[PDB]
């Protein structure tokens, strides 16, 4: 990547892009990491009943007001201010403005920055607000800028898209098969825990993944046989694409050194 | 109390439309409570009479 | 695989066999795929209590009549008519009609076609109808024609028959052993979760596969020791032939490229 | 593999030792396989409450009497007399009688034959009878004679003794660690599900193996952290020796071909 | 390492360092192994309600008195006396006392020795006592001196620190993501088992590891979808660095031979 060459844009770009270049760059990287971690902790703690009950305060998790009495709103505002400053500096110092919005890291930053401003504009349909609150957890992906392992995992996911799709397709086929089998095998009972095939989807996904929650369990002998087959076939189906994905991850992992 | 998972479970009325007077063991309340079972689905945390729920969730 | 050479059968065979040959072939492939998933969705949704209670419609899932009031029957008959049209075209355009019935991909079509016509002839024994409606789910395998990964999975299953049988045999031996051990270790208890060894089969199969449903759980010290041994032996037994089957799948998966 | 050389002992040894040598040898092998399977089925059905309650019949599973009214006793007697006849033929046709008792495939036959005669002798302590009835399940290992996969598994177990011991040692160390951690982290709770460290051994063994029956579950935050660490460390611990054992099994499996 | 060369320090060092050097050295090694096992058994049995209720004796597990009537305190005193004698001999016979404390094998001895003397000095805050009694279990790590497998595992853990950190980081990211998803997808429910995202952390760690206790289980359709995705992502993120850790373990394991 070429330097900005402006003699001041280049300095800011080096400061905010390559932490190893200088001491100030390293401290800026550490500050950004700590800010992201603080934002994640605040987002997770907003949902605790201690603050939720003893308080807008539940639809968004923070009270948007000029006074800004709520500590959660203060922390979120500070984190969003830091994120906005960082993104604006990077966008103003990016040598290629046309190609700036193509990198996945900048899209991640924009996704982590939008919901706060969307809520602020709205304050100036309820499921939309819940979805906006839910997508506020995507700032955990802002750590991919400072973590090399996260970048390796992202490259592995990009390269192993076909294997992931094959795993999903095989899982769906097995889930449909075993859900139908267990619904029809355990249908002539009043104590049946499978009311329909779409409900048996939960049992199929739980059994194939070897999770075994136990909330839904077959009772009839045919149900038990179907459950055995579901467990074995789920083990096999999961184990088929996983070695390919792991080989891709190892190739991208040891490529660094 | 650590009884069978049949006891560490939340009430699931089911997917049908009925009000069958069943009894389920609530661990949060540490006791057996009456509830309405729809007549299908549900989970193992379901009993016909409170005597058997108290039997095999308390002892 | 050569063209029929009839100057008219060849065109239909190319249209209905090679999607990449032309645009109409691709659109026919997409239509077939959409019909298959529509049939799968209809079959899964026919079991929901919303339509089942507000409806014969419970034994077969649809009402066969000239009026055709039931939407599920309409969807099923449209999917079956498309399947029959495709099968008739493929049978009348196949250059080798003698070898047509040997391919598994055509046996799958025949199996996905038969149960609807069997029910129609019957309405033109109760467990027989239930098992027929169960085998109605085998149209999910009709996606193997349009999906390459499903064909690789099928070839892997064909090639790894001995290893799959070995896995089943080892699982059976371990299940018998640990069911006997857990029954006899926990037999002198007034309230025991294992009435007999055949009922302990369920606990064994959910412990070896590490699903652990929790409906059947050992209580006595000997039962707990047997359960830990069952978990270890089951994970080892499963892990024994899984790498062989995975190697077979990977060989068939990288064979295309 | 020398023949007995008696001109009649050699024929008997060939008949009862090499199934592929002649048609009668294959018939004898199939008959023996069916006899072992019948014995296993009878042993499993002996425990069913249908026959157990509606019957001596509970201490040993069958009633030893001259009339022999019990069908289970008749089946067990037939299987045992076939086993004894086969063992006597093998012992009287073995070229090296001194080394006959060294092969584990014959120790299996003696172990499967003894308990019936032990009960017969004592018919003409209660836990001893239960232990005998438990070791009566070892006739499932008589299939190793007619199964190459079982012999391969036995050779793998013999070769991978050190790895199995290391797996057991690592699992025991992890179980002690996490049982102590979960007992002390959830000790100041009246509703704590861990009465003691030996009782937490069960939770540790089922969590490290990802079985998770749910009978014992941590409740406090420290208990939850301890449980997560236990699960992760158990996955790692089990995953360590398994590739070595699998490599041993693969070497012993592809050696035959 | 060279002998001390004192003609008496060297003899003691060889006696207490190389079990294969002489018969007395093997005797001392077996005695140390048995003493460590006895200490572990006594520590685990101190928590049984048979002795704990029939008792100070609950906060520390033993009662310090001159009479020493409690068998657990007698056993612990003997074990600690042996450990202190062995540590003193090894520290007085170590050729390089400056480098003696750098070895982790001697840090293990010091850590296993301190709690007893700390409680003894206190006899002559309550959570501190619980933490001390928790770290009292670290004498199980004293088996690493007499077992090569534990040394191999320690070297593997030392070499695989980056992969362990990557696994922990990926687990944390997935846990945060799926906890937020399952909380927001199952928030508008009175019977929701996820009061908050930090509470859903337990469900996330249980699902991703596929332990599946079932104490917290999704109920809404979005919850079920999130749970299935959580199981899949947890399986993948466990399977990513485990092969690298396994390769490290195998390299350190076959290096000895
Ligand atoms: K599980
Ligand atoms: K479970």
């Amino acid at each position: 990547r070429p330097l900005p060459e402006n003699e001041f844009q280049r300095q800011v770009w080096l400061l905010f892009e390559y932490p190893e270049s200088s001491g100030p760059a390293r401290i800026i990287a550490i500050v950004s990491v700590m800010v992201i971690l603080i934002s994640i902790v605040s987002f997770c703690l907003e949902t605790l009943p201690i603050f939720r009950d003893e308080n807008s305060q539940s639809t968004i998790g923070y009270q948007q007001s000029t006074s800004f009495t709520d500590p959660f709103f203060i922390v979120e505002t500070l984190c969003i201010i830091w994120f906005s400053f960082e993104f604006l500096v990077r966008f103003f110092a990016c040598p290629s403005k046309a190609g700036f919005f193509t990198n996945i890291m900048n899209i991640i930053d924009i996704v982590a920055i939008i919901p706060y401003f969307i809520t602020l504009g709205t304050e100036l349909s309820l499921a939309i607000l819940r979805v906006i609150r839910l997508v506020r957890v995507f700032r955990i992906f802002k750590l991919s800028r400072h973590s090399k392992g996260l970048q390796i995992l992202g490259q592995t996911l990009k390269a192993s898209m076909r294997e992931l799709g094959l795993l999903i397709f095989f899982l769906f086929i097995g889930v449909i098969l075993f859900s139908s089998a267990v619904y029809f095998a355990e249908a002539d009972e009043r104590d049946s825990q499978f009311p329909s095939i779409p409900d048996a989807f939960w049992w199929a996904v739980v059994s194939m993944t070897t999770v075994g929650y136990g909330d839904m369990v077959p009772t009839t002998i045919g149900g038990k046989i179907v459950g055995s087959l579901c467990a074995i076939a789920g083990v096999l189906t999961i184990a088929l694409p996983v070695p390919v994905i792991v080989s891709n991850f190892n190739y991208f992992y040891h490529r660094e050194t | 109390g650590p009884r069978r998972k049949l006891c560490i479970l939340h009430r699931n009325p089911g997917r049908c439309y009925d009000k069958i007077p069943a009894f389920y063991y609530n661990q949060k309340k540490k006791q057996c409570e009456r509830f309405d079972w729809s007549g299908c689905g549900g989970n193992s945390n379901r009993f016909k009479t409170i005597e058997e729920c108290r039997r095999t969730c308390i002892g």
